[PDB]
């Protein structure tokens, strides 16, 4: 179960990661 | 609005993902309080 | 303007996530000092 | 200390849990 | 519009993000330190 | 490495403290 969480969490962050960058790139975009 | 709508999406799938992040370590954390005190029973 | 009840929905979500954030600091804080003392009951 | 901790921790994750819902109906709605 | 918001609410979620990647760091080192002390303690 | 964590950590919530205020601000810019 404390394999299972770190893994969950870290698999969260990872995907917090990619949006992050998406939402710096669409912020960027706003722009002109 | 009609622009940052996607943006708007982003930082709210965003914070969806940060709160479930957070909620796991809070389970995490939780299981190391009770970690520390079986080991503090035994040694305390 | 059209998304500004939205906008405050983020900004007070964002601050309720630093505050579950800082006080989960403060349990890990506590737990990082139990490890230590267990430790030195051993050591 | 611990169990006042751990309490505040869960109220203020509702409270985001609370938050995260309003928020996701007001981007369909904005949508 | 309203950009500057906006700006500061993608940055303060990279600090969030940041903070939680931390966070998550530390409570690895707390994991084992828990699992030493059992390996000594049982 | 537990303290370099903790200082890392409390570095980034006095961050993230500052830019909730500046956030705050610029929403009330708008009227909240």
């Amino acid at each position: 179960e404390i394999e299972e969480l770190e893994k969950k969490i870290e698999e969260l962050l990872k995907k917090a990661e990619e949006q992050q960058k998406k939402n710096e790139e669409e912020l960027k975009k706003l722009e002109k | 609005t009609v622009q940052a709508r996607q943006l708007l999406s982003g930082i709210v799938q965003q914070q969806n993902n940060l709160l479930r992040a957070i909620e796991a370590q809070q389970h995490l954390l939780q299981l190391t309080v009770w970690g520390i005190k079986q080991l503090q029973a035994r040694i305390l």
